[PDB]
């Protein structure tokens, strides 16, 4: 869309309705007259347009009262109702602007940040910006967490995210604007290698996919239509559920051939009492000519009962003869419902052997997507966030994409190689306690008023804890700690002196050998300014090579590159980096996804913050004093950057809208 | 609503893949036999019915009767009338045969004779005697 409707769209909300969210703020309207619903609707969407048409600048009240127009410009209290609200919750005046009003001299409340990556630093920013006391403790000696970018000489390439998935809404569209990254986009156009190192003719790559695709909706109709979700117990995964589907097609291949060839032998088995009833009468025939000979050698002139004998047997001879004649007739139409039906066998097969292995590379792809095994994902929910997918093409950063976490640390309060090892939360506040990463002995404590808690759910995962909570957290967020996924993928980064592979291809996969290994290097891309090369290694793979030395697999790497382009096309790397992100103990794995047995809403449970018990028995319920940000915290954009910096703001606004209160309600 | 076109997914045959944990290969086994099994006793019955083709070679042509053509009479000669009652005798009611018997008499004629004569050739008796038979 565009125009004031294109701001309600680009930030994510219906240009029509009032939001849950919005509902909450302003009571008073959603309640009242259809009439002011639309005079606010349009104030909302015309401040977003505002803001958006130049995001690198703050949005002032007065500035946007300013553009507006009457009658909507005529009542200024919903106007800066309206400005406050959208301002609280990050829609406007987010990431890096210029400041109009410098920072309030003397600010208000304190609050630790456990963690620098984008959640992080969104919502600190969104803090400061409110004027509060902010710092960030990172256990690592640079921000970013999840969002690496390898960066030496002229090589420069991601170990972290790498793709935005397309601007239609995507608060990174602004966040684009706003920093200098370089955009490019990924031209979908992908090619096949087979274990050997030859394409995979247009033929079968089409085929393949496209069954693939069958094969999915396929799952997706047991999961709704069959109601197929439960299977002695457990939670069906989505794994399971491909393999009842491709059976199940391999069982309807053969029911079809079993009874194609037994139409064929009912066929065949009346050409058998045909035949039998055709002999049986080339038998009286033979004997009656037999019989009208005989009786023929009588010379005339005869008497009468010897004549009408030739007489007779002649025509019981020619009647027998027009019957066999109305057999070999019917005889040479089954003849050839014969050959019709030997022309025509159904398919010998469901899949071949180099068929199957293809729909394999299918299926790694969605490992990478999903950074799982499918046979971990929840069938019934695996994919609950693909309706709120961004529009437009995917992209990839061509200058890294640690250049925006950089850019938003700065002006900004953080101690890196600091790791938090335990969280105490009481009443009256919280303290935190970190050590020095590099001399771990020496000791830190932070005290604030709340602590805001951006931990990759791999961390909040760790048994025993490497983290811990004082008092311990509540059995329902833990229960949710450990229904949820945490799944894994790692990169592996090829620097060379030459371009060695068409230049106009931005990624390229290879096909593993077995489903074992279906994820083993299973993908390259070339996205580079520099000639660099990035290969995944994703589903059950991924585990698996962390275990395995670089070499071994640059090895392998290069191994399959060869195939792909030839034995000495392919120079030795000067330059190697390999991902293990299970490993790295400030993520113990990738990113979430939605696990067997676990649901979209569990990531509002994690959402949920926490609130202590009281001191003194019989005092008033306390403030909230324990909160949570980042990718597994986001219903709605799971594991992403743009879900993690999206969290970040929404929590920033629930803490400010708590200490400083919520003065845009009235 | 419906599987997608050409995807195959029944209620019932499901729950038969999922029963244990090799109903799957179970099943795909049983066709596979059950399938040989009927390919096989294709060839029974392809050589049963191949010996039975060369039996039946040599057609019929050795034993053809040439073609009586041959134009209906108003008059039963004495000859004629003599090969109807005999004609009645072994055939009872088929009037074609009948017919074809005589050569020169057409269905009807023959249908009418059986109420002219019916008087003088006791075409009762005759007729009852066939069906003793
Ligand atoms: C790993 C990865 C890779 C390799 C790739 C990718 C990814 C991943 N993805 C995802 C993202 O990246 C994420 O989500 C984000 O980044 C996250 O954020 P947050 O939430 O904020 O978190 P982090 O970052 O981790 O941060 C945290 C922090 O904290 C800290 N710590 C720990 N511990 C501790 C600490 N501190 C103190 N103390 C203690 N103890 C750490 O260190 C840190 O800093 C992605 N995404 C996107 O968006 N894109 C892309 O591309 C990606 N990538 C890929 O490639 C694929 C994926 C995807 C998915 C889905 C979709 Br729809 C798209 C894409």
């Amino acid at each position: 869309p565009s125009g004031v409707e294109g701001a309600a769209f680009q930030s994510r909300l219906p240009h029509d309705r009032m939001t849950s969210q919005e509902a909450a703020c302003f009571p008073d309207i959603i309640s009242g007259p259809q009439q002011t619903q639309k005079v606010f609707l349009f104030i909302r969407n015309r401040t977003l347009q505002l803001w958006l048409d130049n995001p690198k600048i703050q949005l002032t009240f007065e500035a946007t009262l300013q553009q507006l127009e009457a009658p909507y410009n005529s009542d200024t209290v919903l106007v800066h109702r309206v400005h406050s609200y959208l301002e609280r919750h990050g829609l406007i005046n987010f990431g890096i602007y210029k400041r109009i009003k410098p920072l309030p001299t003397k600010k208000t409340g304190k609050v630790i940040i456990i963690g620098s990556g984008v959640s992080g630093l969104a919502a600190a920013r969104q803090l400061q910006s409110f004027g509060m006391d902010v710092t960030l403790l990172e256990a690592r000696d640079r921000v970013g967490g999840r969002v690496a970018t390898f960066r030496k000489g002229n090589y420069v390439a991601d170990l972290g995210a790498m793709v935005v998935t397309g601007l239609g809404g995507n608060p990174m569209a602004v966040v684009s604007k706003q920093v200098n990254m370089e955009l490019a986009k990924i031209k979908q156009k992908c090619p096949l290698y087979e274990a050997n190192g030859q394409a995979v003719p247009k033929e079968k790559d089409e085929m393949v996919e496209q069954e693939f695709n069958r094969l999915l909706e396929a799952t997706s109709y047991l999961s709704h239509q069959l109601d197929f979700n439960v299977l002695n117990n457990k939670p069906v995964s989505l794994g399971q559920a491909l393999e009842v589907v491709i059976q199940l097609q391999e069982k309807h291949v053969k029911d079809e051939q079993i009874e194609h060839w037994k139409k064929i032998v009912k066929t065949q088995e009346e050409l058998k009492e045909l035949l039998n009833k055709m002999v049986n009468l080339k038998e009286k025939i033979k004997e009656l000519h037999q019989q009208y000979k005989e009786a023929s050698e009588v010379k005339p002139p005869r008497d009468i009962t010897a004549e009408f004998l030739v007489k007779s047997k002649h025509r019981d001879l020619t009647a027998l003869c027009k019957e066999y004649d109305e057999l070999a007739e019917t005889q040479g139409k089954l003849e050839e419902k014969l050959q019709e039906l030997e022309a025509n066998p159904p398919s010998d097969v469901y899949l071949s052997s180099r068929d199957r292995q293809i729909l394999d590379w299918h299926f790694a792809n969605l490992e990478f997507a999903n950074a799982t095994p499918l046979s971990t994902l929840s069938l019934k929910h695996w994919d609950q966030d693909d309706d709120f997918e961004f529009t437009g093409s995917h992209l990839t950063v061509r200058n890294g994409y640690s250049c925006v976490p950089v850019a938003l640390a700065e002006g900004l309060d953080i101690k890196l190689n600091t790791a938090v090892r335990q969280v105490r939360y009481t009443a009256s506040g919280c303290e935190v306690i970190a050590v020095n990463t590099r001399s771990t002995s020496q000791t830190f404590i932070y005290k604030c008023d709340a602590v805001l808690c951006t931990l990759p759910l791999g961390v909040l995962k760790q048994q025993p804890p490497a983290v811990q909570f004082v008092p311990p957290l509540p059995e329902w967020k833990t229960s949710a700690v450990q229904r949820m996924g945490f799944g894994n993928l790692n990169k592996v980064v090829l620097c060379f002196d030459r371009v060695f592979w068409d230049p106009s291809v931005n990624l390229f996969g290879h096909v593993g050998s077995t489903t074992a290994s279906r994820g083993e290097l299973f993908l390259f891309w070339n996205l580079y300014k520099a000639p660099i090369l990035l290969a995944l290694v994703a589903g059950e793979a991924a585990g698996i090579m962390e275990n395995i030395s670089d070499d071994v697999i640059v090895g392998r790497c290069l191994a399959i590159l060869k195939g792909i382009f030839g034995s000495s096309a392919v120079p030795q790397p000067k330059e190697t980096v390999v991902s293990r992100w299970r490993a790295d103990p400030w993520a113990r794995g990738s990113y979430s996804y939605v696990a067997a047995g676990s649901s979209g809403n569990d990531y509002d449970l994690m959402a949920q913050p926490i609130t202590p018990g009281p001191s003194i028995p019989g005092a008033p319920q306390p403030i909230p004093r324990l909160f949570f940000a980042g990718e597994h915290t986001i219903r709605n954009y799971p594991a992403t950057v743009h879900g993690a910096l999206l969290s970040g703001l929404r929590e920033a606004g629930r803490i400010a809208d708590q200490f400083l209160g919520a003065m845009y309600t009235l | 609503r419906k599987p997608p076109k050409g995807m195959f997914l029944s209620q019932e045959d499901v729950e038969a893949v999922s029963a244990n944990a090799t109903a799957a290969t179970t099943v795909l086994r049983q066709l596979d036999m059950e399938l040989v099994s009927v390919k096989r006793q294709i060839q029974n019955i392809k050589q049963t019915n191949s010996a039975l083709k060369e039996k039946l070679d040599g057609g019929i042509e050795p034993y053809r009767l040439p073609e009586v053509i041959q134009k209906c009479n108003a008059r039963w000669t004495t000859e004629e009338q003599l090969l109807a009652v005999q004609a009645i005798r072994k055939y009872g009611r088929d009037f074609q045969a009948i017919s074809d018997v005589i050569g020169n008499k057409s269905v009807v004629q023959v249908k009418n004779f059986f109420v002219n004569y019916r008087r003088r050739f006791n075409i009762d008796e005759v007729l009852q005697e066939w069906e003793a038979e």
